[PDB]
């Protein structure tokens, strides 16, 4: 007959949540972090297999709010800008005549209180069209203070994405698949195991995916519910596409003292090639890619439909357009020169005309606005699109997507659909040969 | 042969059982290694966790009067009831994970005998047989 | 109502205020209790 025998330390484990921490290395907000490991550590599981889903995993959701939290402490100890609400006398700029610039900023100036609470200075600034807004040279306002207060980002931090690892507490195993097939969620037949994730940036933009993780095999197409075009759809490519921005504005920054104490980095003059600021694409590279991409839709969609490329239904300039950071300075890049195409049933580059502003909000977030500082020099960079944020739009045939974007949970999500998190259950018990003696 | 952390759980639970300490030791780890700020308390949380998480458990083993643990034997006899298989239909062709997904059933119900019947009897008797 | 079973007990006190136009002042009004508020020195 058969009896009750005690085991310790059974692989088993449960999928559950638990609070995960960061490690990298040794700028952005990181530095109150345990350093990684010099040799990460995996291991292949032979024979074991089970579901992930990347749709219900909640790293996502810690990850998100932990980067919101890093962002409102790296601005409480700055400089706030609460005196800059005052009325703005503005003109306009005389850029090389006639107007192919079309201005876009305005020549302000404004009585200003300074370290001398009491006689004030007339002072002047640089102010892009779409920062302020005119009341009622005419008179002009900073768009922030109908809103909320807004706070000057500090000049010596910076906001370059830098890798940032994360880590499972003992108890709880980091999980991760190899299978370079993935439909968002179902069995791998090949799992693996890890102390602790891959270095992921954690990069903030809309509509393009950015310095983000390839793709094996073929273009991937993943959606918590294809047939449902009130979801929406992540693609990630096979090879890097390159853009190519640029800031062509040698600009200074006249710091202003309206303390006490305190100071204010204002906008100088504009000087050198005074164009609008732009993105460089390849062409053919785009055309290729798409072409994969739409490759992968005719696969869930069928052998004889069409497929149609457009911009989004407008609105909102942060949904409407592409943005993203580059070296502080935050872009909006007219992104319909990239998604306008079709496909059947069956140089050269692209220039993107794009915008800057420096009044800016976080991930929806109403109630306060961060001030970028202008960047001084001619400000350009080249990156990686690793994937696209696209929505599902008489329907038998021809189908429209566009880019889309907003919740920045998307952009953890994907990268960190090849992780999940189980808690290990060391205690176990099963029926065994044996009577114990005294 | 080392295999490395839980390199032995995609196989059969007699196989398994070889090399339970690998896993032992990082059940719990250890090492690891402007106030506040995120990961503040986080990483304290999450390592507090750990030991609650370990001890909690362990305490458990130490009442079922083994603490020797990884394996030991009971003076409690296997009820039918809980999954009637042979001992090669289990053993020898069987992992943890799967044996789990039967067995869970009744964890509750076995933990019950295991937190008493042999601790409460095994106890009183000695005390007896120290009677001389 | 007159003439006064009430006793008034709140004021229509008005005074000039700094707004969102840290600049440009506007006068405007509120009612305060006879409690929370005290004669200095209309008054
Ligand atoms: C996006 O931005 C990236 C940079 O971030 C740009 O990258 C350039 O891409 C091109 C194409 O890959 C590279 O051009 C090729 O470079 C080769 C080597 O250049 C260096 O070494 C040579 C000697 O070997 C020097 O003479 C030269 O000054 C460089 O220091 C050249 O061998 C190639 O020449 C051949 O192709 C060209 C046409 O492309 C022909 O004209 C030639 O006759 C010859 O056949 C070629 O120039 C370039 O080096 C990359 N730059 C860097 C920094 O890596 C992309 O250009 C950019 N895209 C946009 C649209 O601007
Ligand atoms: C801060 O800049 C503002 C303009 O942006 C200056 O406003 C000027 O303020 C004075 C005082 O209110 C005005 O002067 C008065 O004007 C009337 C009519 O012209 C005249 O009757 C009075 O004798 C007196 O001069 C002045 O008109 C107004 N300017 C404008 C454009 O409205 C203010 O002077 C600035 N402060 C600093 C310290 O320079
Ligand atoms: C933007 O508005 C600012 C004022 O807010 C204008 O500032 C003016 O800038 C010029 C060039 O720096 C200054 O001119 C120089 O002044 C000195 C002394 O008066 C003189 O020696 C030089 O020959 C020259 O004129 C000017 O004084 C300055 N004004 C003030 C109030 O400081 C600037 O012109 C504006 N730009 C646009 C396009 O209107
Ligand atoms: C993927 O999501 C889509 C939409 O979010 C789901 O589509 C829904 O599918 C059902 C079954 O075809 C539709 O229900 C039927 O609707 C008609 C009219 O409302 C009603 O007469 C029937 O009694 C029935 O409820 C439903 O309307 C349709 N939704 C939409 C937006 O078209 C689909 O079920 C989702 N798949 C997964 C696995 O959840
Ligand atoms: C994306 O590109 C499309 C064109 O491919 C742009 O379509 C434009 O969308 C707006 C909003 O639906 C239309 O404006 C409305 O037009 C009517 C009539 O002209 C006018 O009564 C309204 O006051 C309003 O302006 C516009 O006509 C339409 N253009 C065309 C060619 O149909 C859309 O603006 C683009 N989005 C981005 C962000 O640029
Ligand atoms: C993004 O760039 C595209 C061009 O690549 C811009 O397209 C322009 O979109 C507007 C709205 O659809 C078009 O304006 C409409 O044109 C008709 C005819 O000229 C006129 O009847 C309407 O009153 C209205 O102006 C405009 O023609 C179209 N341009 C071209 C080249 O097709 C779009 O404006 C860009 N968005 C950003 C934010 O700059
Ligand atoms: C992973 O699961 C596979 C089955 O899917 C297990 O395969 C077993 O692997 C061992 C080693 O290659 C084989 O054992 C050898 O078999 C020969 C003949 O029976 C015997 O002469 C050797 O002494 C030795 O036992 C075993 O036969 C093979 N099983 C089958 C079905 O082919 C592997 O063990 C699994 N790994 C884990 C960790 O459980
Ligand atoms: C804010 O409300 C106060 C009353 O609560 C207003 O006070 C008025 O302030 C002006 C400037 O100090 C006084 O005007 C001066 O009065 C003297 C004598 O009447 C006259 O000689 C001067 O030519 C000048 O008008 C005014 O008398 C004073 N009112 C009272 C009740 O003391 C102030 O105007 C208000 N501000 C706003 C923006 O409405
Ligand atoms: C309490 O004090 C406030 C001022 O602080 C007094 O406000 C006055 O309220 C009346 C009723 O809302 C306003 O009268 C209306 O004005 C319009 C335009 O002048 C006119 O079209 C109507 O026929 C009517 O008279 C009056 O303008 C407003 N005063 C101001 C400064 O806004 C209120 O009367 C005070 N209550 C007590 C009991 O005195
Ligand atoms: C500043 O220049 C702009 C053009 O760059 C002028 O814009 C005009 O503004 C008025 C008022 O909104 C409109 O009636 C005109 O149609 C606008 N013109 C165009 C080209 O859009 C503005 O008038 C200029 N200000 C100064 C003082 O001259
Ligand atoms: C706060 O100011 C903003 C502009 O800075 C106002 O926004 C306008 O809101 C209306 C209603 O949604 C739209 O018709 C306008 O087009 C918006 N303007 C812009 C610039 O987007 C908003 O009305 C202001 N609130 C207060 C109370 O005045
Ligand atoms: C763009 O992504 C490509 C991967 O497709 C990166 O390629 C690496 O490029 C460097 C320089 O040539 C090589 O050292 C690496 O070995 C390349 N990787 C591979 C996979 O071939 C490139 O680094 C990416 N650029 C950005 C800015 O991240
Ligand atoms: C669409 O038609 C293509 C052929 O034009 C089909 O391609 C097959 O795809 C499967 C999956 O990749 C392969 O196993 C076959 O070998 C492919 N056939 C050939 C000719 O290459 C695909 O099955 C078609 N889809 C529909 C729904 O029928
Ligand atoms: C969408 O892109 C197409 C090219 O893919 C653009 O096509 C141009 O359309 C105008 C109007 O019919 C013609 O004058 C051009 O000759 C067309 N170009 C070519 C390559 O055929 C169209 O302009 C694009 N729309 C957007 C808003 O940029
Ligand atoms: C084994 O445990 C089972 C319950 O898991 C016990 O089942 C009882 O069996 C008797 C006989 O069939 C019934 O009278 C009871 O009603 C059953 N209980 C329930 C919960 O269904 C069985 O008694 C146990 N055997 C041992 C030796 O204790
Ligand atoms: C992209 O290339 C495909 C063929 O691969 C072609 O059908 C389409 O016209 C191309 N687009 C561009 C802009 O040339
Ligand atoms: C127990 O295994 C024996 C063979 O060893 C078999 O005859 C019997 O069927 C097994 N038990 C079950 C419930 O079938
Ligand atoms: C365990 O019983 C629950 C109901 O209490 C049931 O949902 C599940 O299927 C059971 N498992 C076994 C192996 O029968």
């Amino acid at each position: 007959n058969l009896w009750v025998t005690v085991y310790y330390g059974v692989p088993v484990w449960k999928d559950a949540e638990t609070t995960l921490f960061c490690a990298s290395d040794a700028v952005w907000a990181t530095h109150a972090c345990v350093p990684t490991d010099p040799n990460p550590q995996e291991i292949h599981l032979e024979n074991v297999t089970e579901e992930f889903n990347m749709w219900k995993n909640n790293m996502v959701e810690q990850m998100h709010t932990d980067i919101i939290s890093l962002w409102d402490q790296s601005l409480k100890p700055c400089v706030k800008l609460t005196p800059l609400c005052v009325t703005l006398q503005c003109t306009n700029v005389t850029n090389n005549i006639t107007d192919d610039m079309r201005g876009e900023l305005k020549n302000c100036s404004f009585n200003m209180t300074t370290e001398l609470r009491d006689k004030k200075q007339k002072v002047y600034s640089l102010f892009y069209r779409l920062d302020v807004v005119q009341i009622n040279n005419k008179e002009y306002r900073l768009i922030n203070c109908n809103t909320s207060a807004i706070t000057q980002a500090c000049p010596k931090v910076s906001f370059e994405p830098i890798p940032i690892h994360y880590c499972a507490p003992a108890g709880f195993a980091i999980l991760k698949c190899k299978d370079k097939k993935f439909n968002g969620t179902g069995p791998c037949p090949s799992v693996s195991t890890v102390q602790c994730t891959h270095g992921i940036k954690p990069v903030v933009s809309t509509q393009l995916l950015l310095n983000g993780s390839l793709a094996e095999e073929e273009v991937m197409i993943r959606s918590e519910n294809i047939t449902n075009n009130a979801k929406n759809i992540l693609v990630q490519f096979n090879t890097p596409v390159q853009i190519n921005c640029t800031r062509p504005n040698n600009n200074t920054r006249k710091s202003i003292r309206i303390g006490p104490g305190q100071a204010f980095y204002a906008t100088g003059d504009i000087i050198g090639d005074i164009r609008q600021a732009h993105c460089n694409v390849s062409k053919a590279t785009w055309n290729e890619t798409l072409g994969k991409v739409v490759k992968q839709l005719r696969k869930h969609f069928g052998n004889n439909t069409i497929i149609r490329f457009a911009n989004s239904s407008g609105g909102d300039l942060e949904v409407t357009t592409h943005s993203f950071n580059c070296g502080g300075e935050f872009f909006y890049c007219n992104t319909s020169g990239l998604f306008n195409s079709t496909w059947i049933s069956n140089n050269d580059s692209i220039t993107l005309p794009c915008r800057i502003k420096q009044i800016i909000n976080m991930w929806q977030r109403i109630g306060q606005a961060m001030y970028a500082p202008p960047i001084q020099g001619v400000i350009r960079c080249v990156s990686n699109i690793t994937g696209l944020i696209l929505t599902r739009d008489t329907n038998s045939t021809t189908e429209t997507f566009r880019p889309g974007g907003g919740d920045m949970r998307d952009n953890w999500r994907s990268e960190l659909y090849k992780y999940k998190v189980v808690k290990i259950e060391p205690l176990g018990v099963a029926p065994t040969r044996c009577k114990r003696r005294v | 042969v080392f295999l490395g952390f839980l390199g032995a759980a995609g196989s059969t639970m007699g196989a398994a059982s070889m090399t339970l300490t690998v896993q032992a030791r990082n059940l719990l780890s250890g090492i690891v290694q402007l106030k506040l700020t995120v990961w503040g308390i986080k990483q304290l949380q999450a390592r507090v966790l750990a030991v609650e998480r370990y001890l909690r458990d362990q305490q458990l083993l130490g009442i079922w009067g083994c603490s020797g643990k990884l394996i030991c034997c009971t003076n409690v006899p296997w009820n039918s009831s809980w999954s009637n298989r042979n001992l090669s239909e289990i053993w020898d062709n069987m992992t943890w994970l799967q044996w789990d997904k039967e067995i869970s059933n009744y964890t509750q119900i076995i933990y019950g005998l295991l937190e008493e019947s042999q601790n409460q009897q095994e106890k009183n008797e000695q005390d007896l047989l120290a009677l001389d």
